[PDB]
């Protein structure tokens, strides 16, 4: 407490030992998980699930455009 | 047990003091049973047609039949009932005399309360005290297993050391422990002399 | 587990070694060490202690 | 068990207990502050009025000549005569701590006994005094 | 309350805050009902919702302006030192904007309470619960950008340092790279960097310190530049109000 | 409908059906387990209930307020013969 | 030697303590942190004993006494009783008093020489009390306080009341004990101070929440560190004028 | 203010005896406790003070205190022996003494 | 439990419910308290909150002074003259019913109590501990 | 244990037995049963009533007066337990009840 802690207790600790996998598999078992849930999710969850889904393929189309 | 046929066995030759028991019997039947007293019923208020000692809703339409869990009139007692963790205080040996003295109160005495028991005479065997409440009334058979597992909190570990044991009557108020106070605190009487 | 071997690292510091013959009989009873220390209902960033896997290598060390 | 005794004696509806009363009998600053009783809002003759033996205010002052004339207050009169039956007393007669029931025994006769018939002297003149 | 108000709840961005509520209500009322149902039952189910629904987005919102510490009438330390992090104008508009936002709620819930009393079929009053959360839904959209500001203020502020105006204080001013860090690291158990560049610290920080048996905070400053004064920065800014409101040393 | 005001079940229903018991002796349903290292110990052992009187004690137990202090609780008393032996009977654990 | 100290989470030393110059009598509950910590002040050099009171915690105040003698209420049984005589050492009288009025705490507060008494004590027991503890005996209320025990703090240095007690209650009140008197609070600022501290010649122990501008004031009262024979209230000044 | 210096003024200025008699009086501390060496907390070679008994057993809601062995008797023999307390009714207490 | 109160509250049997008016026993200046609330009370259908010796309770005054009147306040029972039980063998119960009032932490706003104070209360407040005349 | 005596039935009362009633006075008011119990809150008087041992150690009935009654004082001094003396008093009190 008393201004910004954790940039400094980052600043001189720092992170975790194990910090940069535990960050990159998450990233690395995305594409399961987003597939997998696709396939879960059943009762209106999924109804929610698309329509957010759909949202991002919109978007990028109007980035890559 | 080849050797046991035929023989007799101690009570102390299984138990002692300080250990959990548990015991098994058979209680206490009361016949016939009201439904309010059988199972704990709050009471409909007063002057209620058709009654106010039962419950009052019982169904709807659906299903149409009484479901198994709706409290009806019966039988309360005799029912076998299994009590676990009892504590066994006492294992005096009924040959020996004095047994209701502690290294406490040495006046020497019998557990016998006066008057003996209540529909029950003298304890002239050997005996086990146990605190609590043993399922069952008096002059029934119980039965005592030994705790099926180390059962054991620090409930079952401690030592108790038993300071005073009454042995007063239980038939009215008793106020006596031997009938010599009795004989004491009155003075001598009519018939006496 | 069986047939894997723990040792205490000597001259450096605070460092433990696990070694055997199998994959799995070591990586498994390495990570079930560090499932074991986890942190529990704290804020992660600022705490930073447990166990972590530091390297990973063979018994031989050179070939 | 019956009906009355319960309705008359709960633990709710209780009397003064006499060895208080008979501790306000036993000196003069008793006296003089339960003849005092400065004026509350609730007691039945705010405050004045106050008999001691019956432990009991009365409203008027009419009350009182009926209450002295009355076979009530000769039968609280009566029962504060002798030795008022403490725990001391109770315990002696099963034989226990006796030099202490002496010694009581004694002061109740010689010093708090015609101190007590005393201030019982004073009451009759001070009440005639009013009545 | 005074000094730190770290207990503000948490906002969320807007969309969210609309899901919230409407999963709240989707969850918490009963959702079944049939049109061969008694028609007063079926204005009682869709009454109910519309009832249900406006409290949630009032209550969180009440929940805010309770929140915020309200900066005018707190202390003119506080109440200026605010402004200079988070713009007294920019402030206050938001957080009005929200009672405005609010009260509309309870103005779309009431009217549409009253309007579905003389509903007369299924279709007809399913048709005014889509348009009463609907016009809820576009109060919420419209609020997207205050709420994304009152954010990062609560973020901000409950990692702001409390101090007391009234206390024994003292100050430590200075240029930057001075020794004012090094300094108040050795006179007080405080978390200051020392680094030798200048712009190092941009915000105070205070220590604490006992002298006679009594409580001593420090103060840190950032520090000044010569920089004549009507134009600052609000790094500096902060500087300056602490040696001009407070009793000090 | 939906009760509109709970309240936890009158009655345990594990004890059903609620019925005259089988005998005066309650059969033992559970002998403890059998560890195949220990002495020979028997398990178990009856009498007769005749009881109901009045202990005071001490209590020796660290924590509880009634720590080394005097307290006042009932204990049953159980009849207690010595009991002679008669027979043996073998089990046979059958897939039945 | 003001010294900080919890019972289990509880500032209020004085009830469960007691102590004079020769002894200290604490509580048995719980876990023995507590007597673990006059074990680290006291050393061996007093006997320190657990009790009971009626099988109560609440000892400090049940109880009376000095390094002469000790008193307890009618309710002590054999049991505590006998402990008590077992444990301490024969210069000290120990007798089971009785009245109506039973926290001896509460009605005496003392000292080796001069004992303050509520009112309304019956003579026998006055008589008693100077033929037990050797003292001088004074009916007398603290500022209209009828407790004594709960509402003032003694010793043979100095003594501690209440803070809404009168210059002029002081002023008499220190002619019969002769010793310098304070207003003065403790524990945050409990009026209490009887029930908050326990004090002797040479030990003052109080809870965690008693500031240490409140422990200076007690540390010169009580003059436990050598020396602080008031004049450090000179000192403090600039402290309790900018504290009140 | 001066509307608060009169209220303070009680807690600073402390009242003083007038000695008020012949009588001499001292403040009595026996010299064993002044002989006490004081109690470092780091100390290898210290009292063993009893928090740590009560955990080598041990721990805090499990370990028994021994009441007795530590209190004055002529004999350390008879410091393990049980009070009687009752012989039949009239119990003891009321009839022990010296004498 | 909650606040204030050191040590395990122990069981006893309730003697006073909801709406029982009982004594005010210390110098505050209110004559009557009228219990309305018990803390630490369980919750059952039909069941009414009840309090007993030593329970801190809401209640309000009838008689007494005004100031203190028209609002709820913290009490504690003290004595209770339903029947209890001591566990060292004996019931016990006092004259009345009557209870003191205090903070939630547990500081007494009254200064002196007149009348005895129940041992078992007595161990759980010591602020009450500290204001007694009479234990037991 | 303390073991009491009643204050109407005079008689002795075991723990666990019997009812104690405090006053506001508070003092002790414990009872061997509920008879007497009752007896005390109708407020009867046991110096009038027969049966019960205050009448008759005051009624010139069973001896009062006597050294072995003399030895029942409840002592405020708790010396020292030399165990030695216990296996006087032992003996003692045996001894003393045959005189009375
Ligand atoms: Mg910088
Ligand atoms: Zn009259
Ligand atoms: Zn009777």
């Amino acid at each position: 407490p008393q201004n910004d802690y954790i940039e400094r207790h980052i600043k001189q600790h720092g992170k975790r030992l194990d910090h940069e996998e535990r960050k990159r598999k998450r990233e690395a078992r995305e594409s399961h998980k987003i597939s997998e849930r696709a396939q879960k999710l059943t009762g209106w969850k999924g109804k929610q699930f698309a329509k957010k889904r759909y949202a991002e393929k919109v978007s990028m189309r109007k980035k890559i455009k | 047990a080849r050797e046991h046929f035929e023989k007799t066995v101690a009570v102390d030759s299984v138990f002692e003091q300080n250990e959990m028991i548990d015991a098994i019997a058979v209680t206490k039947g009361h016949g016939f049973e009201g439904v309010t007293h059988r199972w704990g019923t709050k009471k409909l208020p007063r002057k209620t047609h058709r009654g106010l000692r039962k419950v009052a809703c019982i169904g709807a339409w659906h299903p149409a039949h009484v479901m198994w869990s709706v409290a009806r009139a019966g039988q309360r007692g005799y029912h076998s009932r299994t009590s676990i963790n009892h504590k066994i205080y006492r294992v005096g040996k009924g040959d020996d005399e004095a047994n209701g003295a502690t290294s406490f109160d040495r006046t020497k005495k019998t557990i016998t309360p006066m008057g003996g028991f209540v529909h029950y005479g003298e304890i002239k065997n050997d005996f086990i005290m146990v605190k609590g409440c043993i399922p069952g009334n008096r002059k029934r058979i119980v039965t005592l297993r030994k705790s099926l597992y180390t059962n054991t909190s620090r409930k079952a570990l401690e030592e108790v050391s038993l300071k005073w044991i009454d042995t007063a009557s239980k038939f009215g108020k008793g106020r006596f422990q031997t009938p010599a106070e009795k004989h004491a605190f009155m003075g001598t009487l009519k018939k006496d002399l | 587990r069986d047939g894997v071997t723990i040792e205490f690292s000597t001259n450096v510091k605070d460092e433990i070694v696990l070694s055997g013959n199998s994959v799995e009989d070591v990586s498994q009873n390495a990570a079930d060490l560090q499932q074991i220390c986890r942190v529990r209902n704290k804020d992660i960033r600022k705490f930073l202690d447990g166990i972590y896997v530091s390297h990973k290598g063979f018994i031989t060390e050179d070939l | 068990m019956g009906r009355y005794s319960v309705k008359r004696y709960k633990t709710k509806r209780r009397t003064r207990d006499l060895d208080l009363i008979y501790n306000d009998l036993s000196t003069k600053e008793s006296v003089q502050k339960l003849l005092n009783q400065p004026l509350d809002e609730t007691k039945p003759g705010l405050g004045q009025h106050y008999c001691i033996h019956c432990a009991k205010y009365m409203e008027t002052a009419i009350a009182l000549k009926t209450h002295l004339k009355g076979k009530v207050h000769k039968r609280r009169v009566k029962e504060l005569r002798g030795v008022p039956y403490t725990q001391e007393v109770s315990d002696a007669a099963a034989g226990y701590n006796l030099n202490k029931f002496l010694n009581r025994v004694q002061e109740i006769t010689q010093s708090v006994g015609p101190e007590k018939e005393s201030n019982e002297a004073l009451l009759k003149e001070h009440l005639d005094s009013t009545l | 309350m005074q000094l730190s108000w770290k207990d503000i709840p948490t906002v969320a961005p807007a969309n969210d805050l609309l899901d919230i509520v409407l999963n709240r209500t989707q969850r918490k009322t009963p959702t079944v009902i049939r049109p061969g149902f008694k028609i007063t039952r079926i204005r009682a189910f869709y009454m109910r919702k519309v009832k249900y629904t406006g409290e949630g987005f009032v209550e969180k919102f009440e929940d805010i302006l309770k929140g915020f510490p309200n900066i005018n009438d707190v202390h003119p330390f506080h109440r200026d030192l605010m402004d200079t992090l988070y713009e007294k104008n920019h402030y206050k508009i938001s957080l009005a904007a929200i009672s405005r936002a609010k009260s509309l709620v309870e103005q779309v819930a009431r009217d549409y309470v009253r309007l579905l009393k003389f509903g007369q079929s299924l279709f007809q009053c399913k048709q005014l619960k889509r348009a009463a959360l609907g016009r809820m839904a576009t109060i919420v959209k419209k609020l997207r950008d205050p709420l994304a500001y009152l954010e990062q203020v609560r973020q901000h502020i409950g990692r702001l340092p409390s101090i007391d105006p009234n206390t024994r204080t003292l100050l430590i001013c200075g240029y930057p790279n001075v020794g004012k860090s090094s300094f108040l690291r050795c006179i007080t158990k405080s978390d200051v960097d020392v680094q030798p560049y200048a712009f190092t610290t941009k915000s105070l920080y205070v220590g604490h310190f006992d002298y006679k048996y009594l409580r001593f905070q420090a103060i840190d400053t950032p520090g000044i530049l010569d920089r004549p004064t009507e134009e600052m920065n609000n790094i500096e800014m902060q500087s300056i109000y602490a040696i001009a409101h407070l009793r000090s040393c | 409908s939906h009760r509109k005001y709970e309240a936890p079940r009158h009655g345990h229903l594990g004890f059903l059906p609620r019925k005259r018991a089988a005998s005066i002796r309650a059969r033992v349903k559970a002998f403890p387990k059998d560890d195949r290292s220990k002495p020979v110990a028997l398990t178990s052992f009856l009498g007769y209930k005749a009881g109901m009187t009045t202990i005071v004690r001490d209590l020796d137990r660290p924590g509880s307020k009634f720590h080394k202090r005097e307290v006042v609780e009932a204990v049953t008393v159980v009849d207690t013969p010595p009991v002679v032996v008669v027979g043996v009977v073998g089990y046979v654990e059958t897939p039945r | 030697m003001a010294t900080r100290t919890q019972f289990e989470n509880s500032n209020e030393i004085g009830v469960f303590s007691k102590l004079t110059n020769t002894y200290c009598l604490v509580a048995v509950g719980g876990s023995e942190n507590f007597y673990s910590a006059f074990e680290a002040e006291l050393g061996d050099a007093i006997p320190i004993v657990h009790t009971t009171i009626a099988g109560t915690r609440i000892i400090g105040r049940m109880t009376a006494g000095n390094r002469r003698g000790l008193l307890v209420p009618t309710q002590t049984t054999d049991q505590e009783l006998q402990h008590l005589r077992n444990s301490l050492p024969d210069s000290v009288k120990i007798q089971r008093v009785e009245e109506r009025l039973s926290a001896l705490g509460n009605v005496i507060c003392c000292n080796d020489y001069v004992a303050l008494v509520h009112p309304d004590i019956d003579r026998e027991t006055e008589e008693l009390i100077s033929d037990v503890l050797g003292v001088e005996v004074f009916r007398q209320t603290i500022s209209g306080n009828i407790l004594v025990g709960s509402y003032c703090s003694l010793s043979n240095q100095g003594g501690l009341v209440h803070p809404q007690t009168s210059v002029q209650d002081q002023e008499e009140l220190s002619s019969l004990l002769q010793v310098p008197l304070v207003a003065g609070t403790v524990n945050r600022g409990s009026s209490v101070v009887g029930a908050g501290m326990v004090v002797n010649d040479y030990l003052a122990v109080t809870g965690l929440d008693t500031t240490a501008p409140e422990l200076s004031v007690i540390e010169s009262i009580f003059r436990l560190q050598d020396a602080q024979p008031e004049s450090i209230s000179g000192n403090l000044r600039d402290t309790l004028i900018e504290t009140y | 203010s001066q509307s608060r210096i009169n209220n303070v003024l009680n807690k600073i200025h402390v009242a003083q005896p007038q000695a008020r008699d012949d009588v001499k009086r001292t403040p009595f501390i026996p010299e064993s406790v002044k002989n006490l060496k004081k109690y470092d907390p780091e100390d290898p070679n210290r009292r063993k003070l009893a928090r740590d008994i009560e955990a080598e057993n041990g721990g805090a809601g499990v370990f028994n205190v021994n009441l007795k062995d530590k209190y004055l008797l002529e004999d350390d023999e008879w410091k393990n022996d049980i009070m009687p307390e009752i012989l039949d009714g009239k119990n003891v207490y009321d009839f022990l003494d010296p004498e | 439990s909650g606040n204030g109160a050191q040590g395990t509250k122990f069981r006893i049997s309730l003697g006073l419910p909801v709406g029982a008016i009982m004594n005010c026993a210390d110098n505050s200046g209110a004559r009557n308290l009228y219990i309305i609330a018990v803390k630490g009370s369980g919750s059952r259908l039909n069941r009414l909150p009840a309090a007993s010796l030593g329970d801190m309770v809401m209640a309000t005054v009838k008689k007494g002074k005004p100031e203190l009147r028209k609002k709820v306040m913290p009490a504690i029972v003290v004595r209770q003259a339903k029947s209890w039980r001591r566990r060292d063998g004996v019931f016990l119960y006092f004259e009345d019913n009557a209870g003191v009032i205090a903070n939630p932490k547990g500081e007494m706003k009254g200064s002196a109590i007149t009348g005895p104070v129940g041992k078992e209360c007595a161990d759980l407040w010591p602020r009450v501990a500290s204001n007694s005349g009479v234990v037991v | 244990m303390r073991i009491y005596q009643c204050h109407f039935c005079s008689s002795p009362c075991y723990p666990g037995h019997g009812i104690m009633f405090v006053r506001n006075d508070a003092k002790e008011f414990r009872f061997c049963r509920s008879k007497c119990h009752k007896a005390f809150k109708q407020r009867r008087n046991p110096r009038k009533l027969k049966w019960t041992k205050a009448f008759r150690k005051a009624a010139g009935k069973e001896l009062a007066v006597d050294s072995t009654l003399t030895f029942a004082q409840r002592r405020n001094v708790p010396v020292r337990y030399n165990r030695e003396l216990v296996a006087t008093t032992l003996k003692a009190m045996a001894r003393i009840e045959e005189i009375r």
